[PDB]
């Protein structure tokens, strides 16, 4: 059958400069609106009525301090549709109420779905295995756990990350003070995957570039490679001997090496996502009970664990009134935890 | 287009200056043209500093790095470091600016008009990287030039006005150095000091008699060695230990420059003698000491006995002992008790800070200096907000010492990378595998297995 | 290659620049006037420098109700005199 | 402590000299290709 | 062949299971000293007066720590940057109280790891390789120098060096944020791009090469048996991978040259970590992150807060609480 | 909110006379205060002696009262301790000690008024932020 569906399928899969596909019907509008909404918001839209913050170029912020901030805590987990009961179809109120944040987060989520479908769709057309799409599950797990699940466990969208550079920095510091997130072994595994991934990236690329075969006469060795050549361009045998003698162990299987490079950062991001799902519920790894019992009774007992809780207590008391304005925290000077002199 | 494309020279455009390795005429021009740029910045930056300079603000409140160098040499300044005549500053900048036109003219001529190779032109100006004799001779000439340079500082210190002496009795002044230290026990004793706290290696030199005397030795050493290297050619033990190639010599210099950049970083950070605090602002140690001095003065005026005031930890609130017994300022500045400065030393006795001088001999000019230095601590943000990281906007200040130390640490670091890059490549190119492993001669395939 | 004219082809053609020496500055000026006329303020509800507070007030006009949030903001806006 | 100090001083001087005389002992020739680098 | 010549041929021998070499002659004893002292101190060392205020902090397992809270504690603030070898103490008991072990470990470690970089250069010369793997390792190596040596020098005390422990690392990072606002420093931001980017390109390169493996096995066997160690031919189709990735984005955003692809994989994380180490290294001299505290002001002069001001509130809480008994005067100047 | 003439009206002396500053004077006051005083008085505190701040309540209780233009102008010529008992020109920038505090050398009478006006107007704007220290940052 060559009906309208098949004809349309043909046009959608034309080999053009930007491939479209069926997946492109979802990807391009959602990715474009998520982007445009972030640019619109960081240029023109305030956070005065939701946070008490200026947050756009128009107010005088710079690239580091602009944001599309989350809605006010009184909005709860409202989808904040433009035509919803809060904005009631008013575009200006919608922006002042934080509507751009759900807009970006929701169109962003469906755009990422679209992008992963594009990896499946293009891989099926070209005839490769879909391991690139499988690897992209990790960014999606991070996005979904941090931007959707985390605030859904909390009181409202207000505590989701805001879309901005310094706003994200505040999120890092809030997670230290309130969640003791550095103590969390699921974050630790995430750190190991990201840093080990960076390591693998540098060490593989450095190793290839320094075990090249001399396949040309020029001092610039880039020219001596042909994409259709059948032979390996660097010496696995020499690479393997060098690292065996430098480090003790070495890769010998090139298929294993590259699978391992997929595996390490992907797994780490998945591990960090699980930790954040816990923090949605305040299910923290905040304390070691044995340390607290000893420290409560023995005022000479001190560890870096007890030192860091003092820091967290400072963060909470000093940032909370301005970071959570809907709470109306009034802390007199005399109650603020402070060391000597400072 | 001789060696001006990749096919002919073997080097891509992004390594295009490597095409100059064996083109001594064009390599000469590129070096002369670059020197013109160095001199250009010196003269132009100086004029810019002068134009923006207010004589009655401290130099270190004004973002100055070059005028402080000129002032340390004795020019423009009087007692206390007060600027008395900005015209020396103007002259230095103008003369560097004008000279850069002479260097740029020579650089652009040799680079694009003169002979591309000097060897067919002049056997004196031509050279072979592999000619060990010529290479040590060129090196010999430049060692003699460098030694003259070091003697010029001595000539200025001893015959042409002197140097600014932050330690001069009175509050600091220009002073003719009449008896520079010549005792090689002193001069080379600095070389053998530990670099750790309280010793400080050569960064610890704290008087112009030693500074001037050390440049007399360096001047003679360089001139001696330059004559030695013109008259000699490397010995066999030296011939076997080095690579003898243009890239190799470049890599040795890069290692030397990195080392000097790190030393310079520590010099401007700790030394307040050849970088006077009058001009560069207080060191980090200095401002921290100055805070303790300030509050000891405030509270003593209010009635506190500072010698016996027990602080919260049981250590003295104002005064305590160093690990070897010396009386030192308390609080976290305990780490800085190795600091020495002209405003603090009159309170110092044989056991360190002396309670009786503290009680009776603190002059108002010390209270002023300590408050000034405490409020110009070398702390500030990248957009030049002075103070701790939590300070609010108001004060437009980053210390010259921070600017100079950070800039030169970054430069020194990348010059060490450059050393490794070029020394590794030089080694590989001399041995013949810098382009890759020979497929039909792969070394590892002729070696027994490890297991 | 996928058929479209190469980009280096187009951006070194006289006709491209004939068209875009108008259209690029024209959009730029439209963006300028969007701010310079004050229109951006009113489209997005962003306060001007004299509109964050009332003259004596030091409280944030924070939205505290979900379904009357629109009236809360309109009320806050009236209270600017 | 004094014995410890001399012991370390001796051990360190020992290893540093190996390093220095090591790289002085014809090291550019210790490569698999061209073994004439003087 | 005299004895010195025999020894030199054994040191520089390419047949030793682990290559020794001349850097190895310094590396092996210094790394053993640092490792042995670290293991012993981590298990059994008594509490250390890190900040010089006679307030000892417990770091070892035997004194109440687990793997997460344990540390070798930095040497005392009373020592500053003074050299504190065992023989400068009146007793081992003094040395331990004042945190002697920290100095012994980091000084031996930094020498060993620097010779490790040298050894990477050295074996590559013996095997006829190109020499620049050691240059990639200079980025983690520079970073270790930053938190163990450079930052102490600029702040004047090894007591502000990074502790040798997991929770100790977090203490260092939090106090660093309060005193330098490192998050707002562009060199830490480039470092984050370096390691996020390196992790991205790591998964990418892995997924692309894995996606284009040439069928050489059946469904019941691991595909890794389709590559044989030392085979002459490539094991995946780089034309297929380019043809996929080029359509994912557009054709000219994809690499077709394996050599330049792998160079980019080297360069991106190495350059980024160099900047991160230069961040720590230049904040060591108190050139701190961007300060926009109270940068936005209204028509009357009211402060309009931004996210930078919220960050500052959190930085203040770290500032006022850290080292709670160690400051007597109102400004924390180092 | 904006910088109105009311905000800019401040006490000239102690007998109750006011004076109204222009926005130009106030911004000149801010710049000159940054130049000559903020290294110690940023935000209305006093880094070298935090017990004394520049809050108007504190200045009212100084001897003689410093909570007006004349009192502040006098202070920059001949500063005294809080009780008025001692003259502290030797340790505090002033016109009388312009030779040891050279940044005071190019301050005119009209500059002293503008610096004074800024000190009196700022607390009207910032409230507790002025003289409050880090707690109010
Ligand atoms: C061929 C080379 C082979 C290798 C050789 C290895 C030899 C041993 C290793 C050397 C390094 C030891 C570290 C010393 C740390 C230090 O505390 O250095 C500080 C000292 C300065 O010492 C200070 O010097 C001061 C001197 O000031 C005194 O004198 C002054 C006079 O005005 C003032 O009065 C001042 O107030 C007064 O205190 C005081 O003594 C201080 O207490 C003291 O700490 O710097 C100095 O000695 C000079 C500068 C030292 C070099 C900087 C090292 C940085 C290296 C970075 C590498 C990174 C690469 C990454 C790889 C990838
Ligand atoms: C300090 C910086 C510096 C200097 C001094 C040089 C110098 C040189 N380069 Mg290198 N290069 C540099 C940086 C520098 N380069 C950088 C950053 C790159 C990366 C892009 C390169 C990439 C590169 C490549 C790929 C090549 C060179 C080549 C050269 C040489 C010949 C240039 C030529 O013939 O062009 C002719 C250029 C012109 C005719 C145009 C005008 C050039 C003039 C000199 C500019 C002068 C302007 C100045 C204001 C005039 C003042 C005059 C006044 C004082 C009277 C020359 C010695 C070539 C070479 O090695 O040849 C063997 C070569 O192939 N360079
Ligand atoms: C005196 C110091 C010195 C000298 C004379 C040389 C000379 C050379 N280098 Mg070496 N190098 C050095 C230091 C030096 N290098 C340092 C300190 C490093 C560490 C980063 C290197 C790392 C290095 C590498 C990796 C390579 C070389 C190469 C070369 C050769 C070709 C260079 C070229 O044409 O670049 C052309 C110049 C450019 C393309 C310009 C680069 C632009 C820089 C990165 C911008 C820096 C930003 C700036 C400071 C601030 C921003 C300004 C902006 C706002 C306007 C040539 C022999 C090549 C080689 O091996 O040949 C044998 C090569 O591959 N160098
Ligand atoms: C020795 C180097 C050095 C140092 C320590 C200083 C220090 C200073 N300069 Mg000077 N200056 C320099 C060189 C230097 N400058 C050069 C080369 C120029 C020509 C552009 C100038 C022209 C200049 C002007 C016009 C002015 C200054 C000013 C100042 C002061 C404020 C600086 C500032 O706010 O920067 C802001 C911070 C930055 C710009 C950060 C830059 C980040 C760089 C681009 C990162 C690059 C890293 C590395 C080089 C690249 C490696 C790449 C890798 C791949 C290899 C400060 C004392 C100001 C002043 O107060 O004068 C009275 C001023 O107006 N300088
Ligand atoms: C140090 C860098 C340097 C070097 C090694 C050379 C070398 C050479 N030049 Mg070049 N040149 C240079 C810089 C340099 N020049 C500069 C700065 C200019 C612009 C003024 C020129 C302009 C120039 C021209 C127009 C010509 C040359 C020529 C030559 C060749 C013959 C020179 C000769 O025999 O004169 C004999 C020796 C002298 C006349 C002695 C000169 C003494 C000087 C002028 C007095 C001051 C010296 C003292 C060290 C000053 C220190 C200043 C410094 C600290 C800044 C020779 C290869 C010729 C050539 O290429 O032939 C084809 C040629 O025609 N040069
Ligand atoms: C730009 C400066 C410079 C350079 C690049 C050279 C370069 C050279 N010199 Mg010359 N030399 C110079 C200045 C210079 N010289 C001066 C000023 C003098 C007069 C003092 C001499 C007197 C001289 C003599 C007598 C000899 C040389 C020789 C040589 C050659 C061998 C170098 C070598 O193996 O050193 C390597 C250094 C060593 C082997 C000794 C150092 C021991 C170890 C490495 C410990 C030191 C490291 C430690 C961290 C340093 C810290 C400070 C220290 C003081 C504690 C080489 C071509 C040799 C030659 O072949 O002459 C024809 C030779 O016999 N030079
Ligand atoms: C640090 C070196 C300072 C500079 C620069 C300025 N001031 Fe100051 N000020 C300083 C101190 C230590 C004190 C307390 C003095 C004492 O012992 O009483 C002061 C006091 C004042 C006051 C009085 C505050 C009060 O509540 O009574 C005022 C009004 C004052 N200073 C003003 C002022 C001006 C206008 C300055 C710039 C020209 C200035 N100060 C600079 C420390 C320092
Ligand atoms: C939201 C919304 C929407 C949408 C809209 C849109 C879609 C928009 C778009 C927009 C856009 C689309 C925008 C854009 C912008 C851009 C910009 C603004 C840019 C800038 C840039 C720059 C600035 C650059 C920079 C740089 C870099 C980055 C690097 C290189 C260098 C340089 C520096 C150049 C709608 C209507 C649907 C509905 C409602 C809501
Ligand atoms: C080779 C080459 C190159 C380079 C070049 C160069 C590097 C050059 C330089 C050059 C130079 C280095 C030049 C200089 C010049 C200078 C001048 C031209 C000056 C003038 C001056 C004046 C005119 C002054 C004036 C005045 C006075 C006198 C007084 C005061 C005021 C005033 C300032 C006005 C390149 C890269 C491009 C590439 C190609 C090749
Ligand atoms: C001026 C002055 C002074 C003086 C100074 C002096 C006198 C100096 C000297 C200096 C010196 C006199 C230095 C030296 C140096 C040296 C070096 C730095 C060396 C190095 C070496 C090397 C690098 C080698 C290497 C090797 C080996 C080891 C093995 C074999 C191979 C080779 C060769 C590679 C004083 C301080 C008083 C004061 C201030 C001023
Ligand atoms: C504080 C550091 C002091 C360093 C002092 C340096 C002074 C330099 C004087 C020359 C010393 C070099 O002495 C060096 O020793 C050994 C013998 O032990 C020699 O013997 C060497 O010969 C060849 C050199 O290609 C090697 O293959 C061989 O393995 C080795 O035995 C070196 O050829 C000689 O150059
Ligand atoms: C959504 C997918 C629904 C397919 S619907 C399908 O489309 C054909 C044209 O291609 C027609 O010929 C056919 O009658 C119709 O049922
Ligand atoms: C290299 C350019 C030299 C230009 C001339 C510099 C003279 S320098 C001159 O020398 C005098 C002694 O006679 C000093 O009294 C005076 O302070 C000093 O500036
Ligand atoms: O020691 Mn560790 O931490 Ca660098 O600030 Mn100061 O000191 Mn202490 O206080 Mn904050
Ligand atoms: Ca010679
Ligand atoms: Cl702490
Ligand atoms: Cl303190």
């Amino acid at each position: 059958e060559r009906g309208w569906f098949d004809i349309l399928d043909d046009w959608l899969k034309r080999d053009r400069f930007v491939f479209v596909g069926w997946s492109g019907i979802l990807l391009f509008p959602c990715a474009y609106l998520a982007l445009g909404g972030w640019l619109t918001g960081t240029t023109f839209v305030t956070s005065w009525y939701t946070h008490g913050l200026a947050s756009s170029y128009l107010e005088g912020c710079n690239f580091l301090t602009v944001a599309v901030s989350t809605p006010a805590n009184s909005m709860g987990h409202s989808l904040l549709l433009l035509w919803g009961p809060e904005a009631q179809g008013d575009f200006t109120r919608w922006c002042q109420l934080g509507g751009l944040w759900t807009f970006i987060a929701l169109h962003g989520a469906f755009g990422l779905i679209g992008f992963m479908l594009r990896q499946f769709e293009i891989a099926r057309l070209v005839g490769v295995r879909p391991y690139n799409a499988i690897a992209f599950s990790a960014p999606i797990a991070v996005f979904v756990s941090v931007f959707l699940i985390y605030p859904l466990g909390q009181s409202s969208w207000f505590f989701a990350p805001s879309f901005g550079v310094a706003a994200i920095f505040r999120f890092l510091l809030f997670f230290q003070g309130f969640h003791n997130w550095t103590l969390n072994p699921f974050h630790m595994m995430g750190v190991a995957g990201v840093l080990g991934g960076a390591l693998l990236c540098a060490i593989h690329g450095a190793t290839v570039e320094n075990t090249l075969f001399q396949d040309g006469e020029g001092a610039s060795t880039f020219r001596a490679f042909n994409p259709t050549q059948a032979e390996e361009t660097y010496s696995m045998v020499t690479a393997n001997r060098f690292w065996s003698q430098i480090f003790g162990i070495a890769f010998s299987n090139k298929r294993w090496l590259h699978f391992f490079m997929l595996f390490v950062p992907v797994t780490g991001l998945w591990m960090s996502a699980i930790g954040v799902v816990g923090l949605a519920l305040n299910l923290r790894s905040y304390d070691f009970i044995s340390q607290e019992i000893r420290a409560a009774e023995d005022p000479e007992f001190e560890t870096f664990y007890t030192k860091n809780l003092l820091l967290n207590e400072g963060i909470r008391a000093w940032m909370a009134p301005q970071d959570q304005p809907h709470e109306n925290f009034v802390f007199p000077e005399e109650v603020l935890p402070r060391g000597n002199a400072l | 287009a001789t060696n001006r494309d990749q096919e002919s020279s073997g080097f891509a455009w992004w390594a295009g200056n490597a095409r100059l390795i064996n083109l001594s005429g064009k390599l000469l021009g590129a070096h002369v043209a670059h020197a013109g740029l160095i001199v250009f910045w010196a003269g132009a930056m100086t004029l810019f500093e002068l134009a923006h300079f207010i004589p009655e603000k401290p130099m270190y409140e004004q973002g100055l790095i070059l005028i402080p160098h000129i002032a340390t040499l004795g020019w423009g300044v009087g007692p206390g470091g007060e600027v008395v005549d900005t015209f020396p500053f103007f002259v230095v900048g103008v003369v560097h600016l004008i000279s850069s036109a002479v260097l740029g003219f020579g650089g652009v001529y040799h680079a694009i008009r003169g002979p591309e190779t000097l060897e067919e032109y002049s056997s004196f100006f031509g050279y072979d990287w592999k000619d060990k004799n010529k290479m040590t001779t060129i090196l010999g000439f430049h060692l003699i030039v460098l030694g003259i340079g070091a003697l010029l500082l001595v000539a200025k210190a001893m015959f042409f006005g002197g140097l600014y002496d932050t330690w001069a009795p009175g509050g600091g002044d220009v002073r003719v150095i009449t008896n520079p230290t010549l005792d090689p026990r002193v001069i080379f004793g600095y070389l053998l000091k530990s670099p750790f706290g309280g010793e400080g290696w050569i960064v610890s030199v704290n008087n112009l008699e030693d500074v001037v005397g050390g440049h007399i030795w360096i001047g003679l050493i360089c001139i001696a060695g330059g004559i030695w290297h013109i008259l000699t050619t490397p010995f066999g033990w030296a011939r076997r230990a080095f690579i003898w190639s243009g890239e190799a010599y470049l890599s040795y210099s890069l290692g030397a420059l990195s080392m000097m950049g790190f030393i310079a970083t520590c010099f401007v950070w700790f030394n307040n003698t050849v970088y006077p605090s009058e001009f560069y602002g207080p060191t980090g140690p200095e401002a921290s000491q100055a805070q303790a001095m300030t509050f000891l003065i405030r509270d003593q005026k209010l009635g506190a006995n500072v010698g016996s005031a027990q602080g919260p930890t049981g250590l003295g609130k104002y005064l305590m002992r160093s690990p070897t017994g010396e009386i030192i300022f308390g609080g976290e500045t305990m780490r800085f008790w190795d600091f020495r400065g002209p405003w603090l030393e009159p309170l110092r006795g044989p056991n360190g800070l002396d309670l009786n001088k503290i009680k009776n001999d603190i002059q108002p000019w010390q209270e002023r200096r300590a408050a000034e230095y405490m409020t110009h601590a070398p702390l500030g943000s990248l957009n030049s907000v002075g103070g701790v990281a939590t300070e609010i906007n108001s004060v437009n200040f980053v210390s010259p010492r921070s600017w100079l130390a950070t800039s030169h640490f970054v430069l020194a670091f990348f010059f060490l990378v450059g050393h490794l890059w070029h020394a590794g490549r030089a080694r590989a190119a001399a041995a013949g595998f810098e382009k890759g492993i020979d497929r039909e001669s792969e070394p590892v395939l002729s070696m027994p297995s490890l297991d | 290659t996928t058929g479209e004219r190469p980009f280096s082809d187009i951006i070194t053609s006289v006709r491209y620049w004939v068209i875009h020496s108008i259209t690029i500055p024209a959009l730029f000026i439209a963006g300028w006037l969007f701010v310079s006329t004050g229109l951006a303020y009113d489209v997005f509800g962003t306060p001007r420098p004299d509109s964050y507070y009332a003259q004596e007030q030091r409280s944030i006009p924070l939205v505290t109700d979900r379904f009357e949030a629109k009236q809360q903001v309109e009320t806050f806006l009236e209270q600017l005199k | 402590m004094e014995t410890l100090k001399i012991t370390v001083y001796i051990v360190v001087t020992f290893f540093v000299l190996l390093f220095v005389f090591g790289f002085l002992s014809g090291d550019p020739a210790r490569n698999p290709k061209r073994k004439d680098l003087e | 062949a005299n004895l010195w010549e025999r020894f030199c041929n054994w040191v520089t021998s390419t047949d030793n299971r682990l290559y020794v070499g001349w850097f190895g002659v310094i590396m092996i004893p210094t790394l053993l000293a640092a490792t042995i002292c670290f293991v012993i101190a981590f298990i059994a060392a008594p509490p250390v007066d890190i900040d010089g205020i006679r307030e000892p902090v417990s770091g070892s397992l035997l004194y109440g720590n687990n793997i997460i809270t344990g540390a070798v504690v930095p040497s005392s603030n009373a020592i500053g940057l003074h050299f504190y070898p065992i023989w400068e103490a009146a007793s081992l008991d003094e040395w331990l109280y004042n945190g002697g072990p920290y100095q012994l470990i980091i000084f031996h470690f930094l020498l060993g790891a620097s010779c490790y970089m040298g050894r990477q250069w050295e074996l590559s010369y013996r095997l006829g390789m190109r020499p620049w793997i050691c240059v990639a390792y200079s980025a983690p190596l520079a970073s270790a120098f930053a938190v163990f040596l450079i930052y102490p020098i600029g702040q004047g005390s090894f007591s502000d060096g990074m502790p040798l422990g997991i929770s100790g690392t977090f203490n260092f990072m939090i106090v660093f944020q309060a005193e330098h606002n490192i998050l707002m420093h562009p060199f830490h931001q480039l470092g984050v791009a370096g390691v996020f980017g390196g992790a991205l390109f790591c998964a990418m390169h892995g997924s692309l090469v894995t996606s284009s493996l040439i069928r050489e096995t059946t469904e019941t066997e691991s595909a890794n048996y389709g590559y044989k160690f030392g085979q002459e031919e490539e094991t995946y189709n780089i034309v297929a991978a380019h043809g996929y990735f080029g359509r994912l984005i557009f054709q000219y955003a994809s690499f077709n040259n394996s050599r330049s692809l792998h160079f980019f994989l080297a360069a991106w994380p190495v350059v980024g970590v160099w900047f991160a180490a230069l961040g720590i290294s230049t904040m060591a001299f108190n050139l701190n992150g961007f300060n926009f505290n109270h940068s936005v002001i209204d028509a009357k002069g009211n402060v309009i807060n931004t996210w930078a001001d919220i960050i500052n509130r959190a930085n203040l809480g770290m500032e006022v609480m850290h080292e709670r008994n160690a400051h007597n005067f109102p400004l924390d100047l180092a | 909110a904006e910088l109105t003439p009311e905000v800019l009206t401040v006490p000239l002396n102690s007998e109750g006379k006011t004076i109204t500053l222009t926005e130009k004077q106030y911004l000149e006051g801010k710049r000159l205060f940054q130049y000559a005083c903020a290294s110690c008085h940023v935000g209305g505190i006093t880094k070298t002696n935090p017990s004394l701040d520049l809050r108007t309540e504190t200045l009212a209780l100084a001897t003689p009262p410093r909570d007006n233009i004349e009192g502040l102008v006098d202070y920059m010529k001949n500063p005294t301790t809080y009780d008025g008992e001692q003259e502290i020109a030797e340790v505090h920038p002033s016109l009388r000690s312009a030779d040891i505090f050279p940044k005071m050398r190019n301050l005119t009478e009209k500059d002293l008024v503008a610096i004074a006006g800024h000190i009196l107007v700022e607390p009207k704007i910032l409230g507790d932020k002025w003289g409050g220290g880090k707690v109010y940052y």
